[PDB]
Formats: structure tokens, C-alpha cells, sequence
């Protein structure tokens, strides 16, 4: 039943934030931890109970672990407008933080605090009694997104054999980076989390920025503006799992429905509507999900096959309008399966208005969808990440600060060798 | 990564550095007792970056150095127990400074140093602000590199380093003083500053028409340099914050950490800098020879990678667009294989007398130009065996000058192998 | 010996001693293990006095050491602005090349002493002379960005 969910770095704490504010705003929850609707346990066993515990008090509590070896960011949280919502056991912070430098993250600095975040991790775990698995937040360019992610994936793995790990990954864009070397650490941590990894939902930082620019009319895009917009399909995903619907119900359901090969567990995510605050129907926010602009990753999924494809719509919105609508799309534009893939598409309804951010920038909508579509289009991702790679690895650019950290030169090549196979998977897949 | 140790040797370094303290104290909103008087909450948020009081160290063989130092208008706010001063003065003998008199008085400097390194939370590394011409600066500052990298090897070394010209001082053993001192610090920091004087002179000579240029005149532009370069480790931000980010950013070969400074725009002493630019043309300056640091023309290379650092108040959206015009339209100039080699960053304050300002901290290939400048009259004195004796007189073998000679010419060879390397 | 006595005093400017090492009958032009003469290192390392002494009592001007350096060669890379003039003088070939091919113009030119640059061209230095690798004066004014040394090259 109970989801833990595990944000590293900056970017996964970030963005943590934001999911756990939009969180408590849509279970009616108070930033003190209340909740003047639900009875103390009781009464442990209710939808959102997957994502909070109760305390004797009725204090609602994240299942959540945030770290980073920084205390900078995680210091705002402890001292914010929800620093009575955790427990500050569940916030974990050291001194240096890695430096861009995915070796630090994993092997010289990582190592000094693996075990402190895997014990806080322990005791929220001993509060579950039936716990599905972890939802995993982070960044690929950075430090410690890359590195201790990679690590604690690895241990979680070891720890908790037999159970689901999601990861939610910051895909990065030249607009908001702060590191040259983010491609190095980007194919690093996807090398050695893919075995680790059930379903990973890849966010592309550029994506999301065109996406704030173009529909949100915001000229110069922060990271509260995409953390907002990311945490609302964040939400979109995780709904099934807080409000128990019939789609999506468990993590293990993520994986059957959108991960019928292992290798490729990179479902692309696509939102709408996404309107300024300056009603769109069940047909026209459905036709919006094949429309490449709408997508949380730049590709191109009409040069791609389709391996699954789950609709996710909330609001006001009527199941005979959805197969009204999906029947035109599959009749109307050019949808493409592969041949072992039934082709048919699995619909979920969360009958709630979409909630919004008080003070955000999105408006208010009667009803939203977000669709999570496994596509080889999505390979073009990793094609440029691979390219940017290739570009700097010849030279040899940039290679001493990782084997000056407790990683092996060799570990580049191995890494980069995982990825060109990765490629080829998706290649025969589409093929 | 939080606390920063400063350490200043020689006339020049001294210099600089009292400069730098000056500069970042008005900035910061300190007064020469040390108490805050500032007027924003971004002031004060890391000022335990570079001070406790300032957390500088003051070391030179001259002992009049001492008073200069006290005698300036910030000279009070250093603790008077990190004034580690001998007795003589090396008199531009890199050795003197290196095996001799330096050798003797550099664990004082140690023990300063050390007790600084204690109570710091979490030490980034180091700054040393000093001259490659002297015999203190340069011969017992790369001591005291050495002595720091095998006693702190996992921080960040950093130099302020300045370059002598013949149009500056026209002492001739400085050319071997400076060959000597590079041979260390290609091996022992991992980012360093070219301070050249050449380029200060040539820059206060043709372009600010001073027709005598002073020493003040030329740290004028060092200091604004030093405030422009520090910028990002000084108030909050995410791009280059600390020591090892920058350093990780800004270096791809270990050996090739040699940086050339540029700001713009370029402003004389006491002069009335009206009508500020705008932000396309602070961008342009990137590329301009006449606004850089080092006597060296970036047209004549090609940037490994650049940190762009705008200060004042201006339109990020703006900035964004002038970076990337400046990157697409001079893309031969910006080596290939490495993409997104340029980071930029804007701070909202300013420094003194402006309203904005930009100040670019280069890895260009084009820095050769300097290095071949030095080595061209290290050789023409070398062949001679000029002055050799003052330096094999106090311990140091004719092997040194050819195994640091050599080394030079190495780092010069490799900044023209990636300058012609080709992505393909 | 009196040579290598008159090689160590004109090296460390011992006037007097210099002095009295010529009343013993010391050997003027007498040359060290590299070829350097007492004028060599008198004008190394700036001693006027003793270049002075040593050219009025039969020094050649123009002699060189092993490396085909003359003392107008070795003033000039030193920049000692006196004695270049007083060695220029005595019949100084302002045009001489050492075994680098360097000329006195070329070393003045490198250290930048651009007094005694503007006093060796008066003198018919060769603007067009070339070292080794192909370079002349004026080439290395534009290679290395001289501005100032490129104006002197040219007046
Ligand atoms: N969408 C989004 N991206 C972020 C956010 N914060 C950082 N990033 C991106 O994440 C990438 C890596 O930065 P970080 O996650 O901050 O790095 P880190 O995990 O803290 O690792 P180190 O700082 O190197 O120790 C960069 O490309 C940023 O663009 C955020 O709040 N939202
Ligand atoms: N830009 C600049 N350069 C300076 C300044 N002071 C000295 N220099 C340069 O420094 C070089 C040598 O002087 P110093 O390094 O200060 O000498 P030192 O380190 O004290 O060593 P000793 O003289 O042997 O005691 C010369 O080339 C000078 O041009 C200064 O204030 N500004
Ligand atoms: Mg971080
Ligand atoms: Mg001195």
C-alpha cells in the first residue's frame, strides 16, 4: 500500500517541494501537518495514507526522504512554510556537496552518508505494512542527482530485493545548466540505475521551459515555474496511487502497462491543458496529447513506434466522451504499434478538479489528461545526450576530475557502451 | 564549501590584496573596523566566505612591507597575528625565495595558515595573490603552493598571478623569476589568474591615455578584476559558487587552468563614467583584446570555456539572448567538442561607480601568446647565462632553468594541439 | 694567474682591484673557459668605469665568445644604456651576429630597453637583419604586440 518517496539534490528537492505542497492542497491538508477531514487511525488505511502517515496527534506526515550533501537547500525546506510537515530525521544533509561530479556523488563523498540515508529510510519503512516501493526524484547533470542517486539505487536494491523503484529524472537543458560536464553524469547515472529502475519518467528541462514560454507567457523561466509546472504532472501520475483508482493502482501495474520491456522503461509523459492566467472539451484536451509541443521530452513520436499508451484524465470528465474522442484520434491521426502490442489504449478517471498552486501560474481548469506513452521516439533523448558525450569523451575533456574521485577511467567506456546498445534496443524495437 | 583562505606575498601581492579587501569590504558594506554598515540582506548572506574580520594571511621578506599595509585605509582590520614578516628581501631572486630565506620563514607562514584551517566549518581552499618577477611573490609563493598541496591536497588551489613586462619594470632576471614560478604552478593549482602587466600598461597607456602609468593606476584594474571575478563565490547564486565548481567548469586538462580575465567597462581613477553600457555591448567586449587582463587577443584562439558574469540591474532575458548571439556568430571560436562551454551568470549588485558591468573569466588557447612572450626572453637571457650565478649561488642547479624552461614550452605545445583539434 | 683575477674583478666591479691587476701586467684580452674577456663581463653587468678602462688600454671592442657574442650584444640584452653608447664609441659592430643569429637590435628588441633600441638604430642597426628562425626586430614588435617598440622601428 504505502509509497516512500526519496528526493536527491537539489532539483529532486526542489521538486519534491513543490509535489508535496500540490499534494497537501489536493488531499485538503494543512502546511502544519492537520487535516480537518479525515479520523486518526483508526483509519490508517485510507488512499492517501499510501503517501502520508498518521501520528497520534493527527498530524499527516510525508513517507518522503529528502538528501542532499549540501544543507543549503534542504535548510529552506526546515525553514519554510511546511517545515512542520516533516520530521527533521527526514530531511538529510552534509557539508561538501559533489561538484558537478557524478565519482563524488557515487564513490568519495556518497560513501560517507549511504548508510545514515539507507537507516532513515529503515524507520519509515518500519512505519509501513505493506510497502510497494520508492518514487525516486533527481537530476542527471548533477553531482549528487547522478551519483549517491545511483548508489542508493544500487543498495536499495540490495536492501529491498523484491520491490518496485520509480524514478523521476531531470533531463538537462543549456538553458538552466549549471555544469559542463552534465552529459558525462547524465549517461553515468543511466548506466548504472537501469538495472535498478522499474519505470522512469525522464523530464526534459528545455521541454518544460518552452512549455513556461510559450503557454504560460513567462520571458525568462525559474526553477519555481518549472517546478510547478512538473510537479502538476508529477501529480497527474501519482494520482491513481493516492486517490485509488482502477488504472495505475500500484507500482507494479506501471511497469505492466507501460514497461513491457525492461531495457526501455522510459514512458514519455504528455500534459494538457496548460493555460496562462490570462474550457477546452474531453476531445480537444485528448487531441492536445499528440501534440509534440505539449510533451515533457523533445522528440519526435511520430518518427517512433508505440509500445503502450495509458490516458490519464482528471475533472469533469465522461468516460463515453474519452472512447468518443480516442476513436477519433486512433482514426484520425497516425498511431503506430508494434506488432506484439495490442494497441488498444488503457483509460483512468479521477473524477476531482485539477488542483492548482495559490499564487501559481497556471489556470484553473475543469479537466486535464496526461498521457504516458511508451515511444522509441523517445531514443532521440538519449541520441543527443549521447552525441554531446562523444563530443567531449574523445578529448578526453573533463575525464581527470572523475578519476581523481574514486572511479575508473574505464567506466566512461563501459557507460557509454550500455547507452549504444540502449539505442540499438530501441532501434530494433522500431523496426 | 564556505570558507575561503586568503594569502598575499611580496610587494605585489600585498598590493593587490589590500586592493581586493578594499574593494570587496565597500561591496560587502564593511568599514575599516570591521563592523557591518551595509544596507541588503545579499551582503552579509556569505561574508563567512571571506571573513571571520578578513581571513587573509600578509607574508614578505621586506619588513617595511608591514607598514604600507597598516599605513592603507583598510590596513586595520587585519589581525596583526597573520603578519608573518622577515628581515632581508629576496631582491628579485626567485631562489632566495625559494631554497633560502623563504625556505626558513615558510613554516611561520604554515603554522598562520593552519590555524586559520581549523576553525573553518568547511574550507573551500586557498587565494595567494602575488607577482612571478620578485623573489618573494613568485619564489617562496609557489614554496608555500607546494607545502599547502601536500599538507591540503584535497582543496582548491587558486592564484591571483601577475605577469612582469619589460614596460613595468625593466629588471632583466624577471623573465627567469617568472619561467621558474609558472613550472610550479602548472603542477601545483588547479586555476590561475594571468595578471599581466603588460596588458594592465598597454591598457592604462593607449586606451585610458595615461601617459605615466602608475602602480595604482594598473591595480585600479586588477581590483576590478578581483571583485568581478569573485563575484560568484561572494553572493548567492547557482552557477560557479564555490572553488571546485568553477574550477570543474572552467578547466578539461589539469595542466591548462591558466585563465585571462576580462571586464568591461574599462574605467579610469576618479573619473566620471557616465552614460553605462548596455548589455549587447558588454557581451561584445568578450572578444575585444583591449578589455583583457592578459596581453592576449581571444581572436587569435579558441575558448575551451568561458564564465560570463553580469552585475547590475538588466534583463536576464536580454543577457540570455546577447550570450547566445555572441556564441552562434562566433562559433569557430568556441571549440567544438565541447559543447555549452559558456556559463553565464547575473548577479544584482554592481560594483562601485557603475551600473553594470560584465566580467569574463576565459580558458583560452590564445593565452600562449603570453607564455611565448616570457619564454622568448627567458631564452634570450638563458643562452647568455646572465645572473645564472645568483641563483646556482644559493642552491638551485642550471638543470631547474632548462626543466622549467621545457615545461613551458610543453604547455604552450598543448594549448596549440587543442587549438587546432578538430571534432570531426 | 692575473688573467682570470682581471675576469673576476671586471665580473664583480672592483675598480681599484682592476686597477691594480693592469699595474702587474695583466692580460687585457685574456678569456674565461666560454671566451668572455674582462670587456664581456665589465659590460654584462653594467660596470661603465671599468669598460671605460679596459677599451683605453687595448681591449678589442668586438671580440666574441664562444657563442659569437660581442659586449655590444650583451650590453644590449642587459640594457645598459651607457655602456652601449661608449662601446658603439670605441668602433662597436652594431651589426653582429652571434651563433643564434641574433644582432644587438634583436636583444635590445626582446628585453625591451627601447632607449637603447632608438640609440643602436642611429647608429646603422639593421632593421632588416634576421636570427635564425627567420625573424627581425620589427618581426618580433609585431609577433609579441609591441606597439611602442614597432613605433621606434620606424622613426
Ligand atoms: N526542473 C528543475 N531542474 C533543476 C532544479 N534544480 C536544479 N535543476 C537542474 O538539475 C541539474 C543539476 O543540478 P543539481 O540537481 O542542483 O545538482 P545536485 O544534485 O545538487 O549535485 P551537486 O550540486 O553537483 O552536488 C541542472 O541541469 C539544473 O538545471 C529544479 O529545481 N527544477
Ligand atoms: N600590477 C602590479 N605589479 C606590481 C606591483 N608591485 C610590484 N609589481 C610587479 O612585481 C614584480 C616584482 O615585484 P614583487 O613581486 O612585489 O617583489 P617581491 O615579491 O616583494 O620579492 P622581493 O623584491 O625579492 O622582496 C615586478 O615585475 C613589478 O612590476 C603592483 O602594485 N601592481
Ligand atoms: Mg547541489
Ligand atoms: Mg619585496
Amino acid at each position: 500500500r504505502e509509497c516512500i518517496s526519496i528526493h536527491v539534490g537539489q532539483a529532486g528537492v526542489q521538486i519534491g517541494n513543490a509535489c508535496w505542497e500540490l499534494y497537501c492542497l489536493e488531499h485538503g491538508i494543512q502546511p502544519d501537518g492537520q487535516m480537518p477531514s479525515d479520523k486518526t487511525i483508526g483509519g490508517g488505511d485510507d488512499s492517501f495514507n499510501t503517501f502520508f502517515s498518521e501520528t497520534g496527534a493527527g498530524k499527516h506526515v510525508p513517507r518522503a526522504v529528502f538528501v542532499d550533501l549540501e544543507p543549503t537547500v534542504i535548510d529552506e525546506v526546515r525553514t519554510g512554510t511546511y517545515r512542520q510537515l516533516f520530521h527533521p530525521e527526514q530531511l538529510i544533509t552534509g557539508k561538501e556537496d559533489a561538484a558537478n561530479n557524478y565519482a563524488r556523488g557515487h564513490y568519495t563523498i556518497g560513501k560517507e552518508i549511504i548508510d545514515l540515508v539507507l537507516d532513515r529510510i529503515r524507520k519509515l519503512a518500519d512505519q509501513c505494512t505493506g510497502l510497494q516501493g520508492f518514487l525516486v526524484f533527481h537530476s542527471f547533470g548533477g553531482g549528487t542527482g547522478s551519483g549517491f542517486t545511483s548508489l542508493l539505487m544500487e543498495r536499495l536494491s540490495v536492501d529491498y530485493g523484491k520491490k518496485s523503484k520509480l524514478e523521476f529524472s531531470i533531463y538537462p537543458a543549456p538553458q538552466v545548466s549549471t555544469a559542463v560536464v552534465e552529459p558525462y553524469n547524465s549517461i553515468l547515472t543511466t548506466h548504472t540505475t537501469l538495472e535498478h529502475s522499474d519505470c522512469a519518467f525522464m523530464v526534459d528541462n528545455e521541454a518544460i521551459y518552452d512549455i513556461c514560454r510559450r503557454n504560460l507567457d513567462i520571458e525568462r523561466p525559474t526553477y519555481t515555474n518549472l517546478n510547478r509546472l512538473i510537479s502538476q504532472i508529477v501529480s497527474s501520475i501519482t494520482a491513481s496511487l493516492r486517490f485509488d483508482g482502477a488504472l495505475n493502482v500500484d507500482l507494479t501495474e506501471f511497469q505492466t502497462n507501460l514497461v513491457p520491456y525492461p531495457r526501455i522503461h522510459f514512458p514519455l509523459a504528455t500534459y494538457a491543458p496548460v493555460i496562462s492566467a490570462e474550457q477546452l472539451s474531453v476531445a480537444e484536451i485528448t487531441n492536445a496529447c499528440f501534440e509534440p509541443a505539449n510533451q515533457m521530452v523533445k522528440c519526435d513520436p511520430r518518427h517512433g513506434k508505440y509500445m503502450a499508451c495509458c490516458l490519464l484524465y482528471r475533472g469533469d470528465v465522461v468516460p463515453k466522451d474519452v472512447n468518443a474522442a480516442i476513436a477519433t484520434i486512433k482514426t484520425k491521426r497516425s498511431i503506430q504499434f508494434v506488432d506484439w502490442c495490442p494497441t488498444g489504449f488503457k483509460v483512468g478517471i479521477n473524477y476531482q478538479p485539477p488542483t492548482v498552486v495559490p499564487g501559481g501560474d497556471l489556470a484553473k481548469v475543469q479537466r486535464a489528461v496526461c498521457m504516458l506513452s511508451n515511444t522509441t521516439a523517445i531514443a532521440e533523448a538519449w541520441a543527443r545526450l549521447d552525441h554531446k558525450f562523444d563530443l567531449m569523451y574523445a578529448k578526453r575533456a573533463f575525464v581527470h576530475w572523475y578519476v581523481g574521485e574514486g572511479m575508473e577511467e574505464g567506466e566512461f567506456s563501459e557507460a557509454r557502451e550500455d547507452m549504444a546498445a540502449l539505442e540499438k534496443d530501441y532501434e530494433e524495437v522500431g523496426v | 564549501m564556505r570558507e575561503i583562505v586568503h594569502i598575499q606575498a611580496g610587494q605585489c601581492g600585498n598590493q593587490i590584496g589590500a586592493k581586493f579587501w578594499e574593494v570587496i569590504s565597500d561591496e560587502h558594506g564593511i568599514d575599516p573596523t570591521g563592523s557591518y554598515h551595509g544596507d541588503s540582506d545579499l551582503q552579509l548572506e556569505r561574508i563567512n566566505v571571506y571573513y571571520n574580520v578578513p581571513r587573509a594571511i600578509l607574508v614578505d621578506l621586506e619588513p617595511g612591507t608591514m607598514d604600507s599595509v597598516r599605513s592603507g585605509p583598510f590596513g586595520q582590520i587585519f589581525r596583526p597575528d597573520n603578519f608573518v614578516f622577515g628581515q632581508s628581501g629576496a631582491g628579485n631572486n626567485w631562489a632566495k625565495g625559494h631554497y633560502t630565506e623563504g625556505a626558513e620563514l615558510v613554516d611561520s607562514v604554515l603554522d598562520v595558515v593552519r590555524k586559520e584551517s581549523e576553525s573553518c566549518d568547511c574550507l573551500q581552499g586557498f587565494q595567494l595573490t602575488h607577482s612571478l618577477g620578485g623573489g618573494t611573490g613568485s619564489g617562496m609563493g609557489t614554496l608555500l603552493i607546494s607545502k599547502i598541496r601536500e599538507e591540503y591536497p584535497d582543496r582548491i588551489m587558486n592564484t591571483f598571478s601577475v605577469m612582469p613586462s619589460p614596460k613595468v619594470s625593466d629588471t632583466v632576471v624577471e623573465p627567469y623569476n617568472a619561467t621558474l614560478s609558472v613550472h610550479q604552478l602548472v603542477e601545483n593549482t588547479d586555476e590561475t589568474y594571468s595578471i599581466d602587466n603588460e596588458a594592465l600598461y598597454d591598457i592604462c597607456f593607449r586606451t585610458l591615455k595615461l601617459t605615466t602609468p602608475t602602480y595604482g593606476d594598473l591595480n585600479h584594474l586588477v581590483s576590478a578584476t578581483m571583485s568581478g571575478v569573485t563575484t560568484c563565490l561572494r553572493f548567492p547564486g547557482q552557477l560557479n559558487a564555490d572553488l571546485r565548481k568553477l574550477a570543474v567548469n572552467m578547466v578539461p586538462f589539469p595542466r591548462l587552468h591558466f585563465f585571462m580575465p576580462g571586464f568591461a567597462p574599462l574605467t579610469s581613477r576618479g573619473s566620471q563614467q557616465y552614460r553605462a553600457l548596455t548589455v549587447p555591448e558588454l557581451t561584445q567586449q568578450m572578444f575585444d583584446s583591449k578589455n583583457m587582463m592578459a596581453a592576449c587577443d581571444p581572436r587569435h584562439g579558441r575558448y575551451l570555456t568561458v564564465a560570463a558574469i553580469f552585475r547590475g540591474r538588466m534583463s536576464m532575458k536580454e543577457v540570455d539572448e546577447q550570450m547566445l548571439n555572441v556564441q552562434n556568430k562566433n562559433s569557430s571560436y568556441f571549440v567544438e567538442w565541447i559543447p555549452n562551454n559558456v556559463k553565464t551568470a547575473v548577479c544584482d549588485i554592481p560594483p562601485r561607480g557603475l551600473k553594470m558591468s560584465a566580467t569574463f573569466i576565459g580558458n583560452s588557447t590564445a593565452i600562449q601568446e603570453l607564455f611565448k612572450r616570457i619564454s622568448e626572453q627567458f631564452t634570450a637571457m638563458f643562452r647568455r647565462k646572465a645572473f645564472l650565478h645568483w641563483y646556482t649561488g644559493e642552491g638551485m642547479d642550471e638543470m631547474e632553468f632548462t626543466e622549467a624552461e621545457s615545461n613551458m614550452n610543453d604547455l604552450v605545445s598543448e594549448y596549440q594541439q587543442y587549438q587546432d583539434a578538430t571534432a570531426d | 694567474d692575473l688573467g682570470k683575477k682581471l675576469l673576476e674583478a671586471a665580473r664583480a666591479g672592483q675598480d681599484d682591484e682592476v686597477r691594480i691587476l693592469m699595474a702587474n701586467g695583466a692580460d687585457v684580452n685574456a678569456t674565461d673557459a666560454s671566451g668572455l674577456t674582462p670587456l664581456h663581463l665589465a659590460a654584462t653587468y653594467g660596470h661603465l668605469e671599468i669598460v671605460e678602462v679596459l677599451l683605453k688600454h687595448g681591449a678589442d671592442v668586438n671580440a666574441i665568445d664562444i657563442m659569437g657574442s660581442t659586449p655590444l650584444h650583451l650590453a644590449a640584452l642587459i640594457g645598459h644604456l651607457e655602456i652601449v653608447e661608449v662601446l658603439l664609441k670605441h668602433g662597436a659592430d652594431v651589426n653582429a651576429v652571434d651563433t643564434w643569429g641574433d644582432t644587438p637590435l634583436h636583444l635590445a628588441a626582446i628585453m625591451g630597453h627601447l632607449e637603447i633600441v632608438e640609440v643602436l638604430l642611429k647608429h646603422g642597426a639593421d632593421v632588416n637583419a634576421q636570427d635564425k628562425f627567420g625573424k627581425t626586430a620589427f618581426d618580433i614588435s609585431i609577433d609579441n604586440g609591441n606597439e611602442d617598440l614597432a613605433e621606434i622601428l620606424q622613426k
